[PDB]
């Protein structure tokens, strides 16, 4: 429901990214702050919004 | 690198700044309308984009006169510029005349400002297609417009994102003879093909025309109606 | 892409165009964060102010424009395309006072400013104005409003309202806050925008660096708050 | 600042050894006023160390008295909101929790010979907060281990202490290193489950066991000491196959031992569990890999 | 470096780099600095004569626009000329359609308007200078305004315009500015000229100093500067 | 340098060229020394001609009874601020009947030349004004510029290879304020004889020189009251 449009190999970015800082934690269970951080650490550049015009 | 600007014809194509508006124009908002016997059906798709904004504010379905309905997909800003064109055009007619504008010479006339728009060379088109009805001399009309000045006549149209897909819906699904609520029920239908899954009675926005005059529905039959409408 | 470098407004190749998106962030280079909320009977506006230098003044920082007896507003990006659109503002309400000899609801007002940027945007050979207007005001029969004003000429208002440079994020805060039904005691308010920004910038700071307006539907003039109710307010929210 | 905190400490140490704590609640806003001022690198963050080591004067006056614990409670309150208005963003200053807190475990330490149960661990219920959400130490980890302990000594072992240990375990082995005394914790909760006898959840903390490798070198005997929790890890409960290395590290503790009876017994149970596993490529040459101990064939058991 | 070139044209960053350049134009012209006091408002420029070519009486930067305000300018002159008859102007209108004297404030923000609108369009170019505006009034007290190239006009205790912005700030801030009249502040403003730039990169300067305050009853002129003569024989106390 | 063709560009480093343009094409003109003392003020230009045959082009012109100017650079320019000159005097000749104060007609000036230096479509322009008047307080010697920043000065010296002319004004500038006309026309072309190369003088046909006085109208000579002021010198120091 957010109009991410982050097309389909950088999901395992997100995966990656956010395992991987569970790792920070060297947790292998899985929060919703890994979404958060892979949604301010990944394409969160162009984003979101113009949102103008249609 | 050509065409820049406007004054200046092609090696051999078109009006390539009137093409970029089009493509602007269909990568707009998406929006269905249907002539049906005894009226006319608009309806457009309206996603705010967070959960924060207000559905009071701002209006796609928007008449022109108390018997005229209008929407459009494109940009909002140049939408009501010449939607305030075209209100105070209608009124200059209805001076002159004493009478209310039958929409044909309302199509010729805006086609007429957009086609001066056009024209050389420092202004932009309207990055606008209209749909414009109306229940003028009892047979209802339909009548499309574009940013380059031209006009159609529809018995059911779509026009934004997957219009194609839409149309080709529209080819299959509707036909010649319905009433007006089984053209809303065909519109909503086209349109929620095409929407997203969350449609609600804020996310859509329906305007209607019978004979009796223009109607902007409210959301309170029209969440009354699209509560599972199939 | 461009290619066409983008030096004037036409329309690109799939499909915008690059001048109005570029103005989206001349608000960016402000340096600047606005907030509005609007929940019940009242509307607060809340901005910060940076000053660096003890040679500067005080009182003629401010952003707040008053622009009518019952209608404010706050600005960001850059100075002289706000100030330059506050004074049109105001030229043109009281052109609506003359005209029609009431007073001017918010809505037209932030209709007539579109236009006058989208009159800008249309005819080329004019520089689109780059700053974002919020206003706020009293209406009878609605209420408060608060709405927004883009330098496309897209004009918008809403319950939650925020612009300038770090504004997904306040955004995103106010999802996460105005979800919950709770009614806005005006102090709720008051406490919810502080503590936004305060979530946002994350500064926590003194009593003299925020400037907040606030319009009410008790005294329905525009009302700038004073350093010891700010600081009231400040530490009404410490705990 | 600094001379703001100069004249407030050295003008307020007097009036802890006569008054009540009305002075206490005229330093209240001040140690709120001086926090709030918080100059960045450690002017007030020692200041106010200052003035938490006289506030832990007015605990020995008051918190040593009744053991009220309201008193207490306030004083945790005023750090609440002396935590909360000030952010401590790790910018060089934290040290005004650093010795008030380590002062607070030796009051605990005092206390633990002193208090009764219930205002030590509302003390404890107040740390929890301030450990476990500001900024952990390392330490205050420690002395979490004993407060931990503490509570784990109040009914001396539980499920609901075994719950507190399955929460405590892997939090803090990833955010202050430690080879020595958290692995003295972490040794504990073997008895907590055993003395609600899960073997299966021994298994799972026997996993929690066998990540902390590299324990050598630590200090000179800590990890022979070890073995004893090692070889009970499955000693009775032993099955046949997977206990070489448990019982060869029966017999590496009375390494050091001179001894002809506890070595003896690791003599003979590092040749009796041979008899427990089965056929196997490991069996019929380790039996001749241990052989070689000259006091190994000084038994007609071995023999046999 | 681009896309330079209009002054109605943005940047891929979003800024217009024809307003930077001629903001650092200003910054090659003459330091001018002003400061107020509790009654009335001080100014001073540090003037260079070429080489010896001048009359020590042209071409004078303290311009003289209402009754009681003057300008401080710097940077290209006849567009300060120029800018110094639209407030002239301004103050003319003012005056004509209401019977008394032009506040600060509005007169700065019609001038803040003028030099904006001259940075819209893209036919004609943003101004080059930077100039100071002083006032005072018996219900209003003291004013000091100061109006960048772009057009941002507010308003300040004290300010520099020149190469020395920062190095006259450095040490003007350090004057206990409330407390004193006006008198101490006109041997101020001239040790702080006098500090910049003796006989460094060029060879020889003088000095204007401007004065407005209630000690002209609300009038604005320059000071009679060989009366009281107050730099020299402190300037030559400034340098130990 | 793809910046540097029009008036409106800013440059990178600030200096909007075209202004220096002009002025390098005012450095190309005449050579002209306008210099006064306490109570006369006197400017002398250098004449140039297309042949041998030819007449010399003319640099010193009337303006007003008590106004005129020196001129180095472009001629239409110089006609057309001639003819608003003469408007704007006789404007103010209408209007209050008195005769101009020069600081305000050079401030009208700089006023007209501001427009063509700031929007696009007119060029700077390339002039060479030294202006001599008289209001109440005596004899002035205004010079301008084609970026409009007029100076006023005791003497000065623009056009071609003026500046050893600047430097004879540098050491007799403390000299020049006592004499009366003669001596003082006579430094005036002891400037002149200096903006000239060595192997050839100043004849008669080729120099000329306007005097204004606090009693003595704007006059302009042409070899004839100027073979009076030819003689009275001696040769350069060869």
């Amino acid at each position: 429901a957010r109009p991410d449009k982050i097309s389909g190999a950088d999901i395992n970015s997100i995966c990656q990214e956010s395992g991987m800082l569970a790792v920070r934690e060297n947790r292998y269970i899985v929060l919703a702050k890994d979404f958060e951080k892979a949604y301010k650490t990944v394409i969160k550049k162009d984003e979101q919004e113009h949102e103008f015009y249609k | 690198g050509y065409s820049f600007s406007l004054t200046t014809f092609s090696p051999s194509g078109k009006l390539v700044q009137i093409e970029y508006a089009l493509a602007a124009v269909a990568g707009g908002a998406p929006s269905v309308g249907i002539k049906a016997a005894n009226g006319v059906v608009l309806a457009t798709e309206k996603k705010q984009k967070s959960i924060l904004y207000d559905e009071r504010s701002v209006h796609k379905v928007e008449p022109i006169t108390k018997h005229i309905g209008l929407v459009y997909s494109g940009m909002g800003p140049d939408y009501r510029v010449l939607v305030h064109r075209a209100r105070k055009l209608a009124q200059q007619y209805y001076l002159v005349y004493q009478e209310p504008i039958p929409t044909a010479q309302l199509v010729q006339r805006v086609a007429s400002v957009m086609q001066e728009y056009t024209q050389s060379g420092g202004v932009r088109p309207f990055g606008v297609s209209l749909l414009i009805c109306g229940w003028n001399e009892g047979r209802p009309y339909l009548f499309q417009s574009d940013p380059s000045g031209a006009y159609f006549a529809w018995k059911a149209t779509a026009m934004g994102k997957n219009y194609v897909n839409g149309k080709t819906f529209l080819e299959k699904r509707y036909n010649e003879d319905l009433e007006l609520e089984d053209a809303i029920h065909t519109a909503i239908l086209t349109l929620k093909e095409s929407f997203e899954g969350q449609m609600t009675e804020d996310n859509i926005e329906v305007g209607i025309c019978n004979e009796a005059g223009f109607r902007r529905l409210t959301p309170t039959e029209v969440k009354d109606y699209l509560a599972a409408i199939a | 892409s461009a290619g066409f470098d983008r030096h004037i407004t036409i329309f690109s190749p799939e499909g915008r165009l690059y001048q109005v998106e570029y103005a989206f962030k001349a608000i960016n280079q402000g340096g600047l964060t606005s907030v509005a909320v609007r929940g019940k009977d009242c509307a607060v506006i809340v901005t910060q102010k940076k000053v660096p230098d003890k040679l500067l003044d005080s009182s003629t920082v401010t952003h707040l424009f008053k622009i009518t007896e019952n209608i404010g507003c706050v600005m960001t990006g850059m100075t002289a395309d706000s100030r330059s659109q506050v004074q049109r503002a105001r030229y043109e309400a009281a052109n609506w006072k003359y005209k029609y000899g009431y007073e001017i609801p918010v809505d037209m007002l932030c209709k007539r400013i579109a236009d006058i940027s989208q009159v800008y945007t249309q005819n080329a050979e004019m520089r689109p104005l780059g700053c974002c207007m919020i206003l706020i005001g009293i209406d009878e029969e609605q209420g408060p409003q608060v709405y927004k004003c883009d330098p496309a000429g897209y004009y918008c208002g809403f319950k939650a309202t925020a612009a300038g440079v770090k504004q997904t994020e306040s955004t995103s805060f106010l999802e996460k806050k105005v979800k919950k039904k709770f009614d806005w005691t005006f102090e709720q308010t008051v406490e919810t925008a502080i503590t936004c920004l305060s979530t946002v910038l994350s500064i926590d700071f003194k009593p003299s660096e925020i400037e907040v307006g606030v319009v009410t539907v008790e005294n329905p003039k525009f009302r700038i708050l004073t350093e010891a109710e700010i600081d009231a307010h400040l530490v009404a929210l410490a705990e | 600042m600094a001379d703001g905190g100069s004249e407030r400490a050295d003008g307020r140490i007097v009036k802890m050894e006569v008054d009540y704590s009305a002075t206490v609640d005229q330093r209240l806003p001040e140690c709120a006023k001086l926090a709030k001022e918080g100059r960045l690198q450690e002017v007030i963050e020692t200041l106010l160390s200052l003035e938490k080591q006289t506030r832990t004067a007015s605990d020995m006056v008051s918190t040593s008295r009744i053991l009220v614990a309201v008193v207490k409670m306030c004083y945790e309150a005023k750090e609440w909101d002396l935590l909360n208005e000030n952010i401590m963003l790790l910018s060089k200053r934290r040290s005004q929790l650093k010795q008030a807190v380590a002062k607070m475990v030796q009051q605990c330490c005092t206390y633990v010979e002193e208090i009764t149960d219930l205002p030590i661990k509302l003390r404890l219920i107040d740390t929890l907060r301030m450990v476990t959400e500001g900024k952990i130490y390392v330490e205050i980890e420690r002395a979490r281990l004993t407060k931990t302990l503490a509570t784990i000594k109040e009914q001396n072992g539980d499920v609901k202490e075994a719950a507190s240990i399955l929460q405590e375990l892997q939090v803090e082995t990833y955010g202050s290193m430690e080879k020595k005394e958290r692995v003295e914790f972490i040794l504990e909760q073997m008895r907590l489950c055993l003395a609600v006898k899960d073997y299966i959840r021994t298994q799972i903390i026997s996993k929690k066991i066998n990540t902390k490798f590299f324990q050598e070198e630590n200090t000179e005997k800590l990890k022979l000491k070890y073995y004893n929790l090692m070889i009970q890890l499955d000693q009775h409960e032993g099955s046949y196959l997977s206990i070489c290395k448990h019982y060869r590290a029966i017999y590496d503790t009375p390494c050091i031992q001179a001894e002809s009876e506890k070595w003896q017994q690791a003599l003979k149970s590092v040749v009796l569990y041979v008899i427990l596993a089965p056929f196997d490529n490991e069996q019929s040459d380790l039996v001749h890999r241990i052989s070689g101990d000259k006091k190994l064939e000084e038994i007609p058991k071995y023999k046999d | 470096t681009g896309y330079d070139l209009s002054a109605s044209t943005f940047s891929p960053d979003g800024r217009v780099f024809q307003v930077e350049y001629a903001m650092k134009a200003v910054e090659n012209s003459s330091t001018a600095i002003g400061i107020r006091c509790k009654d009335g408002v001080v100014f001073g420029v540090e003037k260079l004569v070429l080489s010896k070519l001048y009359e020590e009486g042209s071409n004078k930067r303290l311009f003289n626009v209402d009754r009681h305000v003057g300008m401080a300018v710097a940077g290209l002159l006849a567009d300060a000329r120029s800018l110094a008859d639209i407030a002239r102007e301004e103050a003319s209108n003012f005056r004509s359609n209401f019977g008394y004297n032009i506040p600060l404030k509005h007169l700065a923000d019609r001038v803040a308007m003028y030099v904006h609108a001259y940075t819209l369009y893209s036919a004609v170019r943003p101004f080059g200078c930077s100039f100071m505006l002083g006032s005072y009034s018996v219900n209003d007290g003291a004013q000091l305004y100061m109006i960048d190239p772009s057009g941002v006009s507010y308003g300040y205790w004290g300010c520099a315009i020149g190469k020395a912005r920062q190095a006259a700030k450095t040490e003007i801030e350090k004057l206990q500015m409330k407390e004193m009249t006006c008198r101490d502040i006109v041997k101020e403003v001239a040790k702080i000229i006098y500090i910049v730039h003796d006989e460094v990169k060029d060879k020889a300067f003088e000095l204007e100093l401007s004065w407005v305050g209630e000690l002209t009853n609300g009038r604005h002129e320059i000071v009679p500067k060989d009366i009281r003569e107050e730099a020299e024989k402190y300037a030559k106390e400034s340098l130990k | 340098n793809q910046y540097d063709n029009d008036v409106t560009v800013w440059s990178p480093q600030g200096r909007i060229h075209q202004i220096e343009y002009a002025m390098e094409a005012v450095k190309q003109g005449s050579a002209t020394v306008g210099l006064k003392s306490k109570t006369h003020a006197v400017l002398v230009a250098l004449k140039r001609a297309q042949s041998e045959l030819a007449a010399h082009q003319k640099k010193i012109l009337h303006v007003d009874n008590h106004i005129g100017i020196s001129i180095a650079g472009l001629t239409a320019d110089a006609r057309l601020l001639c003819n608003f000159m003469r408007q704007e005097c006789l404007d103010s000749r209408f209007v209050f009947d008195r005769p101009l104060p020069v600081s305000r007609l050079v401030s009208l000036i700089g006023s007209k030349t501001q427009i063509p230096t700031q929007r696009y479509g007119r060029r700077p322009y390339g002039v060479g004004l030294l202006i001599a008047g008289y209001d109440d307080m005596g004899p002035h010697i205004f010079q301008t510029c084609p970026s409009a920043n007029y100076f006023d000065c005791r003497a000065m010296s623009i056009g071609a290879r003026s500046q050893s002319a600047r430097t004879y004004l540098e050491r007799h500038m403390s000299e020049f304020m006592e004499c009366n006309l003669n001596e003082l026309v006579k430094h005036g072309l002891r400037a002149l004889r200096e903006t000239l190369p060595a192997e050839q003088d100043l004849t008669t046909k080729n120099v000329s020189i306007g005097i204004v006085g606090k009693d003595l109208e704007f006059t302009i000579y042409d070899d004839d009251d100027v073979s009076p002021f030819l003689e009275g010198l001696e040769e350069r120091p060869q």
